[PDB]
């Protein structure tokens, strides 16, 4: 209840700069897991105006809608491009309630007095309770725009989710001593509760109008023409494509190199072979494969989760780092002598993701993590499993797997380890399309943890309704 | 960090000494505290500083 | 040891308090005639409003002469602020009865050899069940904001809390509740001024053993008390908190 | 008991010796009654003597070479003087120790019991006299505790009926006899108390015993065991598919002539009752909960821990609650339904 | 009849007379000429007065030896009374709130309590919050801590003192300082169970992980929000940390017996607390050392116990066994010794 | 724990009566050594034209603090109370004192009598008030501060007018202006200016850290602080920053708190019970 | 009631540690319990130093731990002696902190200094006399206050922000030495701190006299000075008659803005337990009156 009415009171200071107009939202088992409403630590919101462009980025158009050219040295834009996409989300006031309860039967035990059209009781699990706003520019506010909505997890996981106003206004533009505002706030109550979902009807969410909410007053205009709706699909369509183009531009290379080299695939990975294998099945099942990664190929795909922490501000200073480490002659007597020891060059094993894919029977496995190493007496990569188990997929004649690397190398793998190598090319794309869609969620100062970054971190917070509350 | 070298050194008396179990078992389980313990003529008692 | 000092009231506020254990309070009369006036514990619960009204109707029973009933009067009179015009002497131990009445407190008392504080049951509260070995207890005037009648509170705790600022810690939670009527009263009307919700005097050391219920017998309309059986008093300030 | 003592590292040659050539080994100290019941019990060999006792405690005093060392190094070597006149004279073997040195040539006589033990003399003492009319606890009045353990609810196999008494007790056919759910024990007295299933209830309700969560936990902390046996264990895949094709896309699983793999559950049923707990069953690392099981699966091509409830009764394994327990417990519902004769 | 059996376990202690036996000379005693300090006031003037003793052992072995030869009472009352579990963890709730209250109402319990902060734990050495029952004719209660088993175990594992857990953990045979083998011992399950070769009597009990061992292990007790207070007789089979650390050298491991693993009981209150200060004695525990429970005198029906009872001494020993009703016999001739001492 | 002190100059027969006649006032001293010089008893040393009266407390709350009773040949026998005794003191204030109050020691506001005066070296002594005259006498002053800065419109000078006179029992005091030839004295303006700034700063950064605070658990304490927050912006209105900057405005309240504190914490010195036309004196247990 | 406490080790003691003992005489240590005789096991701040749980947790542990002074130490003996209020007694300082006559002291946690080492003195295997510092009231209460402020800034902050933030503000200097916070973490206990002081903020925004909001203006158009330079430059980055005044509106509002101030003060006070009035030239004891 609490965090309702002091959005209320907030956006009501802040709207003569903002203009941003509140909208009370609470959500239950449909938006997220009890586990994931238990361990909830921030939740956030941004505005996509008609013409797709986010609230935080100059109007008329910016240097992020300009590509990225794949080099890992000014890695999609640097820190800067981090930056106002820190500055472009903006934060909300969020309360946890984790005992099962009915919002109508819990509002009417509150102060507030509900006055909706029928009694019907709506049963919750759990109920996370936010308001998330919305700006109009000017005194008229557009059907056509669109809120994200996000929740982020202390592991820095988070969910993406979209809706336009015209699915969470549909109906409510066309309805229209000394007292505290709290007083005539629980007396005024609130009547209407409408459902709503997002673009992708996937999450189901609840949205409450109180009466004696501040934006009410405004006499704010409201209208949604037709082509401002289709711009705003076509933005959309724009948005969703990026995981697929990537993979798209994926196949493209991957048959690319395999008509240059002439069908001729060079071992890459150790395997023992046999002259007297039948690999004319091998090449048909690697086509069988092919196809069905074509096929299932999914946003959580290894190029995707290998594209993400490239993002992250650390990569460019890293990538400068690196390359100037390598960037060497060799080392003078002088500094090999005296001084401080030797940089310690890049290590012998790596960190990387890979999809594989089985043609026995339909079953494909995407964020697939897996450790590479060299192997010394051949020269060629050996794949080890995140506990250093020795993965033996390659030796099974079924299955295809595809591996991407740190720097955006790629290879595809038939059994036997004969390999198709080749790289990535994100030069597709506009560096704000990468930067908004994919991006590693940064941690904001807040209780339970330390002050000092770096450090080991303490009991998950983890408000829970298993045991008493804790004051 | 009992001085082992002024135990060989010192004059001692004698006893019927009495263990309950045998002398070396109770000296692998450790019946007492800190045993000084070695086999033929180790000459560290020699060296007085 | 103890120290002590001789007291003069009139004969009808000692009719219930005859029994030497009972807290003495001066307060300070806004008139300068009966400019001070030494009021019982007792004197403070019919017009507290954790007190039962069981209770309230035996103390509005007991009170007659003219001299309690204008101490009343003084005490609902003024302008809300109780603690502004009360201050605390110990505990009492002497029966010399009078139409003026001759009464000694213990401002800094340990008896050695029985000497106890008499607190009743409705004004009595303790935050721990864990009883510690050793105790303090303290006096805490509660105001709320609600209505024009700004009904007070009066409690004696006892607890093993030594700090105060933790004290204060523990106490914001209860008496939340307290802030909360503060915070509403000082929107709802600009006119009026606040001081504080709480206070809080520490006065004393005892065991948990000490702890002991009891009755008291005078006018025959009976009270059950709470006794601390060997209790120790050390005066403190008057300390404001919200 | 009086064997089972070493002796002690010094002698005092004359003290604690008893008139007629008795040397005394030991001495017995116990609670007043343990003693009169040894006096009562033993008669014939205890007997009462009397024996000779040091008068006064013997003093050790230090020398001012000792006091000097004391002072310089915090260390005090007693009868320094022996040991610095035997290291100039060169004589490894001191004549006595420094305690055994102080508290002769002193003794008295007091008159006591003692008994023999073999070729021992034992003295026995009962300490009433010092704790009677005081307030303190007698040491040798102690508290030692025990720890019981019992079953209550067990179910004996019925393939294996067996009854070593008949000529004893007989009971009535009802089978709240032949199942039991309850037990009996005796008070601190010699009184039956009965000890049920409802007793326990304020136990078993908590929600300590529902939740699996530390569980699973620990489950997920040690990871799946790297023994080739338990590879086949492991190896179940669990995959969601969508329900509009599936009315007519069997025939499609089915095309590829492809093994399914077993489960864990599956794999746990197959065990008989006793054989179940042996080390041949290579599921149990698995059964670490009644009312949730627990198995290692396969997900995004990396093996994770499961954790599922087990809704009903039913699904027990046969060797924790095989098939003729569920009838004889469906017996029992019918007694208390009074449908044991069912129409 | 739930598809589970239960398996229960109390600790009963009794007031014993000991008898020891000491050789001439065992100890050398040292003493002073008392040292006296005053403390002075107008009232009065007192005098404490202290004589410093100090005891040096001369003998090379064991030269002193107790037994516990005589009994009379039990300060517990050997009772069924179950332990409440709701008591010692009044943290947890049932996350919808009329099913909670549903089960308070079946229960004998009442409304859950929060565990105080640290610091009135650190002025107050514990909560005590069981208050004392209404009377009091049977001493001390008895809690009964009840693991979970499944319904067809072995009931030959009841007839023998064993460990209740279903798995031996008895560190007097494992090598000292092998952590390694002690742990294979006590929790592997892909070897046997040294006591009886089958891998585990109750798979709910005796591996890591199991319900019984997040209940009754201080480590998982710790975790969760818990009262310490509690004397729980589960926690000497239970504690890993405890028993790895009493694997050691036979000598070490008797020092660490007879001095420091005895446990300590409140004798004020009638239900089994825990003590601090030493006000109460340490009380002697070979069930520790052991690692072992004992069985008691248990029947699942009235006509064994009548057969048992009326027949002559001795007969509360023997074990029987009908089609399906079983009796458990005392290990411990100890129901007729203290008649005998009445 | 006695401490002698020894004058300089030259005593007399008339002087040695006018240094008995207090016979057991109390007199602060800077440090307690055994032997001290006449210049460190009293407040005559802490004194100058440009200071003013806040400095005289904040001084005087960590001078130590002690009770004479005696004059000896050449020196005087001083006495420190220890927590817990019970003392004679004197009656010097212009206050008439009850028992079971709360005394409290404040620099002398006015005075000759008390004059021991010895090469222009004069024996000042503090006031011993009961508390409540402490807390009306310093927030009397520190008010009249503020209305010093304007001083010059009428209802202003009849406000300063009302504010120099306080009524206590059974007598009526005339408070001193804080302010001479229309300026402020210096640590006056001091603590004037900490004060409003601490009330401005505050102001301004509420809102800020209420938004803050109510990212964690949002509570009607928070609602009823941010509704105020708006209803003072509206009623003062009709009249991303660097972090360095934030911090240094937290800072600088704090420390403006930390200069106010000598004079919002009213000590408590002693505690009396005795009753007397004998006024002049009383007897009085120690706290400090 | 005890106005002698005796601790008892369960080891046994090397001369070594005898000698510490007999050194480390008139020292302050922590007691938990208050009580006759207590094992040494909760003896220090050894028992209760889990650095995950920061500096917070555990000041506000040791300000309810109650203190005492070293004394007639000796084989297994400890007898530490609880000070009562009032009396004068010999205290041994045991951190790098100056004394200087007349501060009063306080207790707090031990914080970083240069020298680096710790010392991990009397390690009686796994258990460690850790023993607090006793600090005088400037630096003990800007610890606080610096600890308040680091709380109430942090909130809503990157990490490369307050790095900056915390490396200047975590390091203190007092009488030129070098100390730094050791763990600042953001718990529930400092969360409800400033909760409080959030409410007292905005009760002196509140209440406050009108005219004090605008003292500081109608004295910067009187005035130009370098303090009134800085006071002008803190206000700036937000930037005649009273047409009514009446004393007694005054003088309750400045009352009301003394109780809400004296609310927000203690925030950062600690209560005094020693003043001192003596010193040793080599600043290694002074002698000092208990508050209690």
């Amino acid at each position: 209840m609490e965090t309702h009415l002091y959005s209320d009171l907030a956006f009501e200071a802040r709207f003569a700069d903002d203009e941003q107009l509140p909208l009370h939202l609470v959500l239950d088992q449909e938006v997220l897991s009890n586990e994931e409403a238990e361990t909830l630590r921030y939740v956030y919101y941004r505005n996509v105006d008609s013409a797709g462009r986010s609230t935080g980025r100059a109007p008329g158009g910016d240097e992020d809608d300009a590509p990225a050219s794949d080099d890992a040295e000014d890695a999609v834009g640097g820190d800067r491009a981090f930056d106002r996409e820190r500055r472009t989300w903006q934060r909300a006031c969020f309360r946890v309630l984790p005992r099962p309860l009915e919002l109508l039967d819990y509002l009417r035990q509150s102060g507030l007095t509900v006055t909706l059209e029928k009694e019907q009781r709506v049963r919750m699990f759990y109920a996370v309770f936010t308001t998330l706003g919305l700006r109009c520019p000017d005194n008229r506010l557009s059907g056509a725009q669109t809120l994200h909505l996000r929740l982020v997890w202390p592991d820095g996981s988070y969910r993406d989710w979209e809706f336009l106003a015209r699915d969470l206004l549909r109906e409510e533009m066309e309805a229209n001593d000394e007292v505290a505002r709290t007083d005539e706030w629980k007396g005024a109550g609130v009547s209407r509760l409408r459902e709503v979902w997002d673009v992708q009807h996937r999450v189901r969410l609840r949205v409450l109008w109180y009466v004696n909410s501040f934006w009410r007053s405004r006499e704010l205009s409201y209208d949604d023409h037709e082509v401002e709706l289709y711009r705003a699909l076509d933005a959309y369509r724009a948005r969703i494509a990026v995981e697929y183009v990537l993979i798209r531009a994926v196949r493209d290379e991957i048959y690319a190199v395999l008509r240059r080299d002439g069908g001729a695939l060079p071992q890459r990975f150790a395997c023992h072979v046999s002259r007297n294998m039948s690999w004319r099945v091998v090449w048909e099942l690697c086509r069988h494969a092919l196809a069905l990664w074509m096929d299932w190929a999914d946003v959580r795909s290894c190029i995707i989760k290998a594209l993400t922490p490239r993002l992250s501000r650390g990569a460019a200073a890293a990538a400068q780092r690196a390359r100037r480490q390598r960037e060497r002659s060799a080392p003078k007597p002088q500094e090999l002598l005296f001084g401080p020891r030797n940089e310690s060059g890049p290590p012998a094993e790596q960190t990387w993701y890979a999809d594989v894919v089985r043609c026995v029977r339909a079953q494909v496995d995407l964020g697939v993590e897996v450790r590479a190493a060299r192997c010394p007496r051949t020269g060629l990569w050996i794949v080890r499993d995140r506990r250093g188990r020795l993965r033996r997929w390659l030796s099974q004649p079924e299955v295809c797997v595809l591996y991407v690397t740190p720097d955006l190398d790629f290879y595809w793998v038939l059994p036997g380890g004969f390999a198709v190598s080749s790289r990535v090319t994100l030069h597709g794309l506009a560096q704000r399309a990468l930067r908004d869609r994919f991006q590693n969620f940064e941690a904001v100062l807040a209780r339970g943890m330390h002050v000092e970054a770096g450090r080991q971190e303490p009991e998950t917070p983890r408000v829970s309704g298993r045991r008493l509350p804790f004051d | 960090m009992e001085n082992w070298s002024a135990l060989e050194l010192l004059p001692k008396v004698g006893i019927p000494t009495d263990f309950l179990t045998h002398v070396k078992t109770s000296a692998g389980e450790e019946m007492f505290e800190a045993l000084r313990i070695y086999y033929g003529d180790d000459p560290e008692r020699y060296n007085i500083h | 040891q103890a120290l002590t000092a001789r007291f003069f009231v009139p004969e009808g506020l000692v009719e219930f308090e005859a029994q030497p254990g009972a807290l003495l309070i001066r307060m300070e009369t806004g008139c300068d005639s009966p400019r001070h006036l030494y009021i019982s514990l007792y004197l403070l619960g019919i017009r507290a409003s954790n007190v039962s009204a069981s209770t309230r109707c035996l103390l509005e029973s007991v009170y007659t002469a003219s001299a309690a009933r204008a101490a009343l009067q003084w005490l609902d009179l003024g302008p809300h602020l109780l603690h502004r015009r009360l201050e605390t002497l110990g505990c009492v131990k002497t029966v010399s009865l009078g139409i003026t009445s001759l009464l000694t407190c213990v401002m800094r008392g340990y008896l050695y050899n029985v000497f106890a504080l008499m607190i009743p049951k409705d004004m009595y509260l303790t935050w721990e069940e864990t009883r510690g070995r050793l105790q303090y207890v303290y006096l805490i005037i509660v105001y709320d904001y609600d209505g024009p009648e700004t009904r007070p509170g009066i409690y004696v705790l006892t607890s093993s809390i030594a700090h105060w600022q933790t004290l204060v810690d523990v106490a914001r939670g209860k008496f939340a509740r307290e802030r909360c009527s503060f915070v509403n009263r000082r929107i709802t009307r600009p006119r009026q001024i606040p001081l504080c919700t709480g206070v809080i005097q520490k006065l004393g050391w005892c065991l948990a053993d000490d702890i002991h219920t009891s009755f008291l017998v005078h006018k025959e309309l009976k009270l059950s008390v709470v006794r601390l059986d060997n209790f120790s008093v050390e005066l403190g300030d008057f300390r404001e908190f919200v | 008991l009086a064997e089972a003592a070493t002796d002690s590292i010094l002698d005092n040659p004359t003290t604690y010796t008893t008139s007629s050539g008795a040397k005394i080994s030991g001495v017995m100290v116990s609670t007043a009654n343990v003693m009169q019941i040894i006096m009562s019990l033993l008669s014939s060999h205890i007997t009462k003597e009397t024996v000779s006792a040091p008068a006064t405690y013997g003093n050790f005093v230090l020398s001012p070479e000792n006091a000097v060392t004391a002072i310089s190094y915090h260390s005090i070597l007693a009868d320094f003087n022996s040991y610095k006149a035997h290291l100039t004279s060169g004589q490894p073997h001191l004549p006595n120790d420094s305690l055994s040195q102080a508290g002769a040539h002193s003794l008295t006589p007091l008159s006591m019991d003692v008994i023999r033990l073999g070729e021992k003399t034992v003295i026995m003492e009962n300490l009433r006299r010092v704790y009677k009319n005081t307030d303190t606890k007698d040491p040798l009045e102690r508290n030692v505790d025990l720890t019981f353990f019992f079953p209550v609810g067990l179910y004996l196999p019925e393939d294996r009926g067996y009854t070593t008494v008949e000529s004893k007790v007989k009971l009535n056919d009802t089978v709240r006899n032949a199942l039991p759910t309850t037990a009996y024990l005796l008070n601190r007295d010699r009184a039956v108390q009965k000890i049920d299933f409802v007793d326990a209830l304020k136990t078993l309700c908590h929600p300590v015993l529902h939740e699996p969560a530390p569980c699973l936990q620990t489950f997920t902390e040690r990871g799946p065991p790297s023994e080739p046996a338990m590879q086949r264990l492991l190896e179940c895949r669990f995959q969601q598919e969508p329900m509009g094709g599936a009315a007519r896309r069997i025939p499609h699983f089915y095309r590829v002539r492809r093994e399914v793999p077993r489960t864990v559950n599956e794999m746990k049923q197959d065990f008989v009752v006793t054989d179940f707990y042996k080390v041949g069953n290579i599921t149990l690392y698995t059964e670490l909960h009644p009312f949730f099981d627990f198995t290692h699966c396969q997900e995004n091509s990396e093996t994770v821990a499961l954790c599922t409830p087990r809704i009903v009764i039913g699904n027990l394994p046969d060797g924790l609650a095989p098939g003729p327990f569920h009838e004889l417990r469906t017996w029992e519902i019918m007694e208390h339904m009074r449908l044991r004769p069912p129409p | 009849h739930p598809g589970f059996a239960l398996t229960a376990v109390r600790t009963d202690t009794f007031e014993v007379d000991m008898l020891l036996y000491s050789g001439k000379s065992c100890t050398s005693v040292i003493i002073n000429n008392p040292i006296v300090t005053k403390e002075e006031r107008d009232i009065s003037t007192t005098y404490h007065v202290t004589q410093n003793i100090n005891t040096v052992d001369m003998g090379l072995g064991y030269t002193s030896n107790t037994c516990v030869a005589y009994v009379n009472r039990v300060r517990t009352d050997m009772g069924v009374r179950v332990q409440d579990l709701f008591r010692v963890f009044p943290m947890n709730v049932y996350r919808h709130d009329e099913v909670d209250r549903w089960i308070r109402h079946a229960a004998g319990v009442e409304r859950p309590q929060l565990l105080d902060t640290e610091t009135i734990s650190m002025l107050t050495f514990g909560s005590m919050s069981e208050r004392n029952a209404a009377a009091t004719v049977h001493g001390q209660k008895a809690a009964c801590e009840l693991i979970l088993t499944p319904v067809t175990m072995d009931v030959n594992y009841f007839k023998i003192p064993n460990n209740p857990r279903g798995r031996a953990s008895c560190m007097l045979a494992v090598d000292p300082y092998d952590t390694e083998a002690a742990t294979k011992a006590i929790y592997d399950h892909r070897e046997a169970d040294a006591q009886t070769f089958a891998a585990t009597h109750n798979p709910w009990a005796s591996q890591a992980g199991c319900l019984s061992d997040v209940l009754y292990n201080t480590r998982h007790r710790e975790r969760l929000g818990y009262n310490s207070k509690f004397y729980s007789p589960c926690a000497q089979y239970f504690n890993t940390e405890e028993i790895i650390a009493a694997n050691k050298t036979l000598f070490k491991t008797i020092d660490e017996y007879l001095l420091r693993a005895k446990d300590c009981i409140r004798g004020d209150t009638d239900t089994q607390y825990v003590c601090v200060e030493g006000t109460e004695q340490l009380i002697e525990n070979p069930c520790r050392l052991t690692q072992e429970a004992l069985p008691i005198l248990s029947t699942t029906t009235l006509a064994l116990m009548e057969t048992k009872l009326k027949g002559g001494a001795g007969a509360f020993a023997t074990s029987e066994t009908h089609f399906g009703n079983y009796v458990v016999g005392e290990i411990i001739p100890l129901q007729q010794s203290m008649l005998f001492n009445s | 724990a006695n401490i002698f002190c020894t004058f300089d100059h030259k005593l007399s027969i008339a002087d040695v009566g006018k240094l008995t006649k207090l016979v057991a006032a109390v007199v602060p001293i800077p440090q307690r050594l055994h032997l001290i010089k006449h210049y460190q008893l009293g407040l005559h040393q802490f004194v100058d034209h440009t200071r003013g009266y806040v400095r005289l407390r904040g001084l005087l709350r960590n001078m130590t603090l002690t009770l004479m009773r005696r004059v000896e040949g050449n020196q005087i026998l001083l006495h420190v109370p220890t927590h817990g005794l019970l003392y004679t003191v004197l009656n010097t204030g212009p206050v008439t004192w009850e028992k079971g109050d709360a005394l409290c020691v404040l620099p002398p506001l006015f005075h000759r009598e008390n004059l021991l005066t010895l090469g222009q070296w004069e024996l000042v002594l503090p006031w011993i008030v009961p508390m409540p005259l402490a807390l009306e006498i310093n927030q009397r002053l520190l008010i009249m501060g503020l209305f010093s800065l304007d001083r010059s419109y009428e209802e202003v000078k009849a406000a300063v007018q009302q504010l120099q006179t306080i009524t206590f029992r059974d007598a009526t005091f005339t408070i001193p202006d804080p302010v001479i030839d229309q300026h402020l004295l210096i640590d006056m303006k001091t603590a004037c200016l900490s004060m409003s700034m601490v009330a401005n700063l505050a102001s301004e950064l509420t809102m800020t850290y209420v938004r803050k605070l109510a990212l964690e658990d949002s509570s009607m304490l928070l609602v009823k602080c941010q509704e105020l927050l708006m209803r003072l912006d509206r009623e003062r209105s009709v009249g991303h920053v660097s972090p360095d900057d934030e911090i240094a405005r937290l800072s600088a309240l704090f420390v403006m708190l930390r200069q106010l504190d000598d004079l919002i914490r009213e000590q408590v010195v002693f505690t009396v019970c005795d009753v007397s036309p004998d006024n002049k004196s009383a007897t009085c247990i120690f706290k400090g």
